[PDB]
């Protein structure tokens, strides 16, 4: 056969990754992640790209930042929707209006005016049933809200003196902690941001006007945002991205996401520069990490690091390396004149010296860091001893299959 | 080179197309309504094909942005 | 500049395995383009429609639009469409005329020549960025808003130029993926794939987004409803077309082995004119296409002395082309370029005489056009296929282009429509000559 | 297939690029190369900040802390800042109770900005790492190069280890001119790369000690360069593989494992490109007599 | 293809290809 | 085309094109541009290489002076020159001009004796006898910077109703456009000593915008709210342009009651509290061209041995039309040693352009370019002068760094990639600052080690 493992135990090891990749690796609130998402800038955050890692469960956390735990119902605070007379003199400047040729954290925490009156409230509390953005006659389009009966009519009451007066849609602001003691814990205060300013000129209560905006075609983004604002109850931010709180701690996610990676982008070398057929070219690694898991986990008896981690990538390059050793060897000697009649016991004489050399010389630098280092070097070592032990072994018997898979068919150059 | 010089052919060429033109009628409704009809198909079977693709995913972007 | 491997092709082998994938390589490339055609790109600003004011977004031009197979209504990931393809083809067999002893190209008095293989496919990504950063920081006030393309945060723009160059990867990809079961090579399979953004709704696609919904009215799909000028032309190219399909494919008639009923397709006489043709177009829109995809202009399109001169280019430089077709038809095609494929493999409807019948095929017919399509005169050829570009840009087209984009597709429908016809066949049973000459032929 | 060009140019090339390695040895001496946390004590802050932020209230902070201006070794990449200076003095610490000056971190009207964490080793306890770790650096390179010189041959050993270091030394004082710190991290990945790059190296010696003790009476020169184009481009297709898992690491570790990830991503990069054949060329110089 | 050889796969080669549209257009899964 | 005229009085000298009937030189009397000097101060200007001037006049759609035409119209004065003296306190110039349709526009300059701010009147006469809603207007507009030849530099706004603005001319890359709505206020362009403004004294809102009107010239102004002007009626609308000391009081005395920032601020944090400018910039320069130490040289060299004859260039492209099953096998067969150059794909070309774009920008737009840098030994990065050495030196470095194994030949294709470089460079760098050109220097530094003995 092509194959040098036997039928039922090809089975066997084929059923053992599969049933393994099961392991550990398996973890309206989706609408108003919109506003959730202003509330997460202020902090360094380049890129605010905002999404939901389950249907109630929103995901968008800094890299690194330390501790948040402090900051979930700050971060998730509501306003009261008080909506009162104000007056913006001259710019007409307000903060989702700003959001039009694309928002940025510190032109948006700039972002706002001085308001020269501020007194008199109008609208209070739940009053709001939708918003939406219709094209209108003034050849921009125009965003509405659209209010309540009960709210409608205190409106329909109280026109025909406000009409022309500058009317606040408030959502929260930030605030100055008192104590100063400790990094973000400051609490927010519930009717302070002006996110937009329009002037009451509505003959109908339960229509009310939003400034006319100058996004190219888009516009229902900007839409859901007032009505997200309004009817959101607190959402409590949950999750990592890989990156995400603790940099520290970080690091040793986001290099062992990385070997996961790592290990998958090199099965794609193996598929992308070489013949496909079974899986017995991919065969000796997946038996070489479990057994590297299994020794770990019967002998819990130090700690996990980066340093450990970097081990981890150590570990599995001689694994992806070794593999790679054994295939260019087999049908570049083929190709270059090497027999064909004694080639499998050949292949078992000579195809396997350098698979040998690469994990003696991985070993004795093991060896030596082990004895002589300190912190990091015994930390990376340890975890990188018992897996370079194990390969080597798990190498020279169990990529044999891979010598009568590349001795098989045309024997043309190759 | 290239320009105002090089005969003899674009004169000659204009007197060549009139006359493969002439001993012939230019047009006939039939075989236009087959000529049509390969290209109406080719034009449908494009668009049933990207009507169950394209078409639902675009759907979304009339509705969300 | 350069690199060779990473674009390439599936791994695969014979035996009784791999059966379904009939045409599925073949026509998915079409629909792969449109999907990418009509989406949006990455941010918050992709559905860019053209400016009603001075400050702010971008403006229609033509030439952006005839080889994008977009136009401002959205930005899309495959928005480059033919134009670095078409710009490298200019490059890489267009500028090479010089010098005829270090030329190349030409004849020798040796059997063959050939070389340029990896140059058109891999001279597309080197244009794919420096065009994808010309659109995305070009029009007189950016195509949408502000998005600069070296932003490492805020990089939306950024975003969708990394989009278009891996989209040309990609691209790139479905011209040459063909071979586990597909047909066609060369230029033809990625015209086929390229230019096929609009036709059904006459437009360029995306009724798609724009009338679903609580959407009220877009002003641009005013001139959708006009599919009969937009097929009215479409239909011209084909009317000139010698009309011949004629008797039985049964026999010794046939051109399948084994048929009852024969293709109801014309025997296309015209397919030769085309091969000058979109050379002698696509060097004069060059210039004027890279001042209008780089464009620019204080509040509305750059109308200065040097821009004067090429920005509103068109009916001039189109006068130009007809021109100037006599020296690519005259002195260069069948010197560069070969002869070959004049109705052999693109004729598969039966009947070898009209009539079935020893001798006779007639002037009026075929006989006297298939004399000039192979013996020494190449008057006829390029002309007949100037005449239907003129009548459809002398009036324009509800397609948001005209142009020779939409001479170029129109022929490889043609061709795909007479390859389809014994493909199974072909697949099954070796078929002796597959295309790849396309009759070049000049004088 | 068969066919290649470039050896003549190649060691030449090698030559003149020696001349780089001249310079970032002067940069070494010049500007110093002796940085850490690990490496000799330090004090350490790591900050995100958003670009147009304001700084000057951030160096308020760090001027309250009682951190000065050139002390201050500024340190970016991405989104995040990074800054090492030198161990925290007497009592005030880098971990202290009290004072409350960079707690002011992660509240803003403009200095948009969130603290990631904060660092401190003192100097006699970070002299202990830095030793053992220039110890544990120099005796895995020294055993690697005793093992090919008994393994295979010592004027190829020596060849090695002076083509693979030369590119890693240029690499360095590049490293060397930026104030890079060469915590135990950089002495971990030195140490992780020479294998997989000398990998490609072991193969084609291998072939060269194989093809020398089959030949009778010809000579050893003319068949040491066959050898060379016989394992040409396995050596290239060699540690393709390393180099994917390594570009897996750069992409998620991003800012924070930059350095890392570059002294990897350049470390399996160097067995074909100063590399074997140079290598191979200076012992075949030595060999013949 | 390229002289110097290297596969991609089709049905991996599609799905990236048209992962564009389901991913990092706004709106469609996310509203920002 | 149009002429100049000259209008004198004690404390003002102004200089009238009838080209758009607009005042486009100004000078002050009373104080001269040097010690010891009898010329005055130029204040406003117009001749070729700056531009700096009050545009006065009426907009709409039928309206003259529109700032969205070609060529401003030709205005008639009767006069050639115009002084003011005793037995009058007030001189007026009207400039006149008589639209197609038959009404008369008339701008009149008045000037008094003693005083700096020069009113406008603004009238329509409606002689052709329909409907015309018409608008007042003005703009002043500005060059970025002033060359020695005999910042402060900016623009301003006030309303009477919100704090005074006002920006600098040293941070223009792009620009802001300003939609302002507001009745009353003033709209400024400001220097040493010396201001221009325009004080629309009419009734109702104003709309203000600023602009760019051309690369690193600035533009600021005001449309007042359109005036209806009836049949066979005379209208008029009123501003005040002031010309001299910049007391910015004195205004509202008078007045009726695309770049970013994110990877040029990165490129700032790898050395932030250095504060030696210049210095960093070259520094950083030498560290991300010796990251690109493999990168630069494969740039290099995929320009240099593009062709390997006939036989090796051409590959399967014929073999595909076969259709055989093997055609898998016999991709992996062909090349083995062969690498073949056909122009791009993508990778050796990509990666570095961001970085030298982010430093070309940042060294551009440059403020940090003023003063020395102790460490280094040139002064005076600033410099852009003609008939200077940096410019020639880095032609010959640009030059310099394409050879060495270049290996020409004589093929049409791909050679002239090469060789086009320092052609191009050479012009194009010639024009604008020291500092611009001394980083291509020391970017090419890093290949210039591995070329020759070098300090």
């Amino acid at each position: 056969m092509l194959n040098r493992y036997p039928l039922w135990k090809y089975v066997m090891l084929i059923v053992v990754i599969v049933i393994g990749l099961l392991y550990a690796l398996p973890n309206a609130v989706q609408q108003n992640i919109n506003i959730l998402r202003n509330r997460v800038n202020q902090l360094g955050v380049a890129e605010p790209v905002v999404q939901r890692q389950g249907a109630d469960r929103i995901v968008v956390e800094l890299p690194g930042i330390q501790d948040t735990a402090r900051a979930k119902e700050i971060l998730g605070a509501t306003a009261t929707l008080e909506f009162r007379l104000v007056n913006t003199n001259v710019d007409q400047a307000a903060a989702a209006s700003g959001r039009v040729p694309g928002d940025s954290e510190v032109k948006q925490t700039r972002e706002g005016q001085p308001v020269v009156l501020y007194k008199r409230v109008i609208l209070t509390g739940d009053h709001i049933t939708d918003s939406t953005s219709s094209q209108d006659e003034y050849n921009q389009p125009q965003v509405n809200i659209s209010l309540d009966s009960a709210g409608g009519n205190i409106m329909s009451n109280f026109t025909k003196d406000n009409i022309g007066k500058p009317m606040a849609t408030l959502f929260v602001e930030y605030k100055d902690s008192g104590k100063k003691d400790a990094n973000g814990r400051a609490v927010l205060v519930k009717q302070e941001e002006v996110i937009n300013i329009a002037n009451i000129q509505s003959r109908l209560g339960n229509s009310f006007r939003i400034t006319g905006i100058n996004n190219p075609n888009e516009a229902r983004q900007l839409s859901l945002l007032l009505r997200a604002g309004a009817l959101i109850a607190p959402i409590q931010i949950v999750e990592e991205r890989t990156i995400g709180p603790t940099l520290g701690m970080q690091n040793i996610e986001q290099g062992l996401e990385a070997c996961l990676a790592g290990l998958l982008v090199s099965i794609l070398f193996m598929i992308i520069f070489y013949k496909k057929f079974g899986l017995i070219a991919t065969s000796a690694l997946i038996a070489n990490l479990i057994l590297i898991v299994g020794i770990m986990s019967l002998l819990p008896g130090a700690t996990l690091s980066m340093p450990g981690i970097a081990g981890i990538v150590l570990t599995l390059a001689v694994a992806v390396d070794a593999n790679v050793l054994i295939n260019e060897r087999i049908k570049e000697e083929l190709s270059n004149g090497r027999t064909v009649q004694q080639a499998i016991d050949e292949g078992y004489r000579g195809a396997f010296s350098s698979i040998f050399d690469a994990n003696i010389t991985t070993l004795i630098k093991v060896i030596i860091l082990y004895a002589v280092g300190t912190g990091a070097i015994k930390g990376f070592a340890i975890t990188t001893g018992i897996g370079v032990a194990t390969s080597m072994f798990t190498a020279i018997v169990g990529t044999r299959a891979i010598v009568n898979l590349l001795y098989g068919g045309k024997r043309v150059k190759k | 080179t290239k320009g105002k010089a090089t005969v003899a052919f674009a004169r000659e060429a204009r007197t060549e197309v009139r006359k493969v033109i002439w001993p012939t009628r230019q047009e006939t409704l039939h075989t236009t309504l087959i000529v049509a009809a390969v290209t109406a198909v080719m034009s449908l079977i494009l668009w049933g094909l990207d009507g169950i693709l394209v078409r639902l995913v675009s759907f979304i972007t009339g509705l969300r942005f | 500049m350069a690199k060779q491997p990473g674009l390439d092709f599936q791994s695969a082998k014979g035996g009784l395995g791999e059966l379904k994938r009939r045409l599925l390589f073949v026509i998915g490339a079409l629909i792969v383009f449109r999907i990418g055609s009509f989406i949006p790109i990455p941010g918050i600003d992709a559905a860019v429609l053209a400016k009603l004011l001075e400050q702010q977004r971008g403006t229609i031009i033509e030439m952006f639009n005839m080889f994008s197979g977009g136009a401002l209504s959205r930005a899309s990931i495959f928005a480059l469409g033919i134009m670095p393809y078409i710009s490298a083809s200019i490059i890489i067999q267009l500028l090479t005329v010089v010098h005829p002893t270090l030329a190349e190209i030409k004849k020798e008095g040796e059997s063959g020549r050939r070389k340029i293989s990896q140059y058109t496919r891999y001279g597309t990504l080197v244009l794919a960025i420096f065009q994808s950063i010309g659109i995305a920081t070009g029009l007189p006030n950016m195509p949408g808003m502000q998005g600069l393309v070296i932003n490492p945060g805020f990089a939306f723009y950024f975003t969708a130029v990394v989009s278009l160059v891996t989209g040309t990867m990609f691209l790139m990809w479905l011209g040459e993926q063909i071979t586990e079961r597909g047909i066609g090579n060369g230029i033809s399979i990625i015209i086929f794939a390229g230019i096929v953004a609009g036709l059904p709704p006459a437009i360029a696609h995306t009724i798609e987004q724009a009338r679903q919904g609580d959407l009220h009215f877009l002003v641009l799909l005013l001139v959708a409803v006009l599919v009969f000028a937009v097929t009215f032309f479409v239909v011209f190219v084909e009317r000139g077309q010698r009309r011949i399909v004629v008797n039985y494919a049964k026999r010794q008639q046939g051109r399948r082995v084994y048929a009852a009923q024969s293709t109801h397709l014309p025997l296309k006489v015209n397919m030769a004119g085309v091969i000058p043709a979109i050379f002698a177009s696509s060097i004069i829109l060059f210039p004027a296409t890279i001042a209008s995809w780089f464009g620019g202009g204080t509040g509305w399109n750059w109308l200065t002395t040097i821009s004067l001169y090429l920005q509103p280019g068109q009916p001039l430089y189109v006068l130009l082309y007809a021109s100037a077709i006599i020296f690519f038809c005259f002195f260069y095609t069948a010197l560069v370029f070969n002869p070959r494929e004049t109705a052999d493999n693109l004729k598969k409807s039966g009947a070898f005489v009209p009539g079935i019948r020893p001798g006779e095929q007639t002037a009026k017919y075929i006989d006297k056009v298939m004399t000039r399509l192979t013996l020494v005169g190449a008057l006829y050829i390029t002309f007949i296929c100037l005449i239907p570009e003129f009548m459809r840009d002398a009036m324009k087209v509800p397609f948001y282009f005209g142009g020779t984009s939409l001479l170029i597709v129109v022929v490889v429908i043609m061709d795909f429509m007479a390859q389809v016809q014994t493909l199974m066949m072909s697949s099954q049973y070796e078929s002796a000559l597959k295309k790849a000459n396309l009759k070049g032929y000049g004088r | 297939r068969k066919v290649y060009d470039f050896m003549r140019w190649d060691y030449w090339a090698f030559g003149i690029s020696g001349l780089l390695l001249i310079a970032a040895i002067v940069i070494m001496g010049v500007r110093g190369f002796n940085w850490g946390l690990d490496f000799t004590g330090g004090t350490v802050i790591e900050i995100t900040l958003e670009k147009p932020a304001e700084i000057d209230v951030m160096r308020d902070a760090l001027q309250k802390a009682g951190f000065e201006e050139p002390m201050l070794q500024n340190f970016g990449s991405s989104h995040d800042i990074m800054v090492r200076m030198p161990p925290a003095e007497g009592e005030t610490g880098g971990q202290v109770l009290g004072s409350q000056v960079l707690k002011v971190i992660n509240e803003s009207t403009n200095q948009n900005a969130a603290v990631k964490r904060i660092e401190f080793v003192g100097p006699s306890v970070g002299a202990d790492l830095a030793q053992t770790g220039a110890m544990a650096l120099m005796a895995a390179l020294l055993s690697i190069l005793v093992y090919v010189g008994f393994r295979f041959e010592w004027r190829l050993a020596a060849g090695v280890v002076i083509a693979l270091a030369h590119d890693v030394i240029i690499t360095l004082g590049i490293l060397s001119l930026f104030h890079i710190e060469i915590d135990l991290t950089i002495v971990a990945s030195l140490m992780s790369v020479i294998g997989y790059s000398l990998n490609d190296s072991i193969v084609v010696s291998d072939r060269i000690r194989e093809n020398f003790r089959k030949i009778r009476r010809g000579t050893p020169y003319e068949i040491f360069n066959v050898s060379l184009t016989q394992t040409l481009h396995r050596t290239l297709i060699t540690s393709g593989t390393t180099l994917m898992v390594i570009l897996m690491l750069y992409l998620f570790g991003g800012p924070v494992l930059e350095g890392f990830s570059l002294t990897m991503l350049i470390g399996v990069s160097i067995g074909t490109a100063s590399s074997i054949y140079v290598a191979s060329a200076l012992a075949l110089k030595l060999g013949m007599k | 293809s390229s002289g110097s050889g290297n596969f991609m796969t089709r049905m991996t080669a599609l799905l990236a290809t048209l992962f564009f549209i389901i991913s990092l257009v706004l709106g469609n899964i996310n509203s920002n | 085309q149009g002429k100049l005229i000259s209008v004198k009085t004690d404390v003002l000298d102004l200089t009238i094109n009838t080209r758009g009937g607009d005042v486009e030189q100004a000078l002050l009397p009373a104080y001269p541009k040097e010690l010891n000097s009898t010329q005055p101060f130029q204040l406003l200007e117009t001749s070729p290489q700056f531009i700096y001037q009050a545009q006065s006049g009426l907009t709409g759609r039928d309206g003259p002076d529109n700032p969205a035409n070609g060529p401003r119209p030709l205005y008639n004065v009767e006069k050639d020159a115009y002084v003011l003296a005793e037995g009058q306190n007030e001189l007026q110039v009207p400039m006149t001009y008589t639209d197609a349709a038959g009404n008369t526009f008339t701008k009149t300059f008045v000037l008094k004796r003693g005083d700096y701010a020069v009113n406008v009147n603004y009238n329509v006469q409606n002689a052709g006898e329909k409907p015309l809603e018409i608008s007042s207007f003005g703009q002043l507009k500005q060059s970025i910077t002033l060359p020695p030849h005999l910042t402060f530099r900016g623009a301003a706004y006030s309303t009477p109703d919100a704090a005074y603005a006002a920006y600098a001319f040293d941070t223009i890359a792009d620009n802001e456009n300003l939609n302002i709505s507001s009745k009353g206020g003033w709209v400024a362009m400001l220097q040493q000593y010396f201001a221009t403004a325009w004080i629309p004294h009419n009734d109702g809102t104003n709309n203000f915008y600023t602009a760019n009107l051309g690369n690193g010239i600035a533009a600021i102004g005001y449309k007042s709210q359109p005036v209806l002007v009836q049949p066979g009626q005379t209208g008029a609308m009123n501003s005040t342009l002031w010309v001299g000391p910049e007391i910015q009081d004195k205004m509202a005395a008078v007045a009726p009651h695309f770049i970013s920032q994110p990877l040029f601020k990165l490129l700032k944090w790898i050395h932030s509290f250095v504060g030696n400018w210049g210095f960093s910039i070259i520094i950083i320069t030498f560290i991300v061209r010796g990251i690109m130490y493999p990168l630069t040289k494969a740039q290099y060299t995929s320009m240099a041995k593009m062709r390997m004859l006939q036989p090796k260039i051409q590959a399967m492209r014929e073999r595909l039309g076969d259709d055989k099953q093997r055609i898998s096998q016999e991709m992996m067969a062909l090349y083995k040693a062969e690498k073949v150059n056909p122009l791009g794909g993508c990778f050796p070309l990509l990666i570095q352009m961001p970085i030298f774009l982010a430093l070309y920008y940042m060294l551009m737009g440059s403020v940090e370019l003023r003063q020395a840098p102790f460490a280094l030994w040139i002064h005076d990065l600033s410099a852009q002068d003609p008939y200077y050495i940096l410019p020639i030196l880095m032609g010959v470095t640009m030059f310099f760094i394409q050879k060495m194994s270049p290996t020409t030949v004589t093929d049409p294709m791909q050679q002239k990639i090469m060789t086009f470089m320092p052609v191009i460079f050479t012009v194009f760098f010639l024009w604008f600052p020291s500092g611009l050109v001394l980083y291509y220097i020391v970017s090419n530094l890093v290949t210039i080690i591995q070329q020759q003995l070098i300090y």
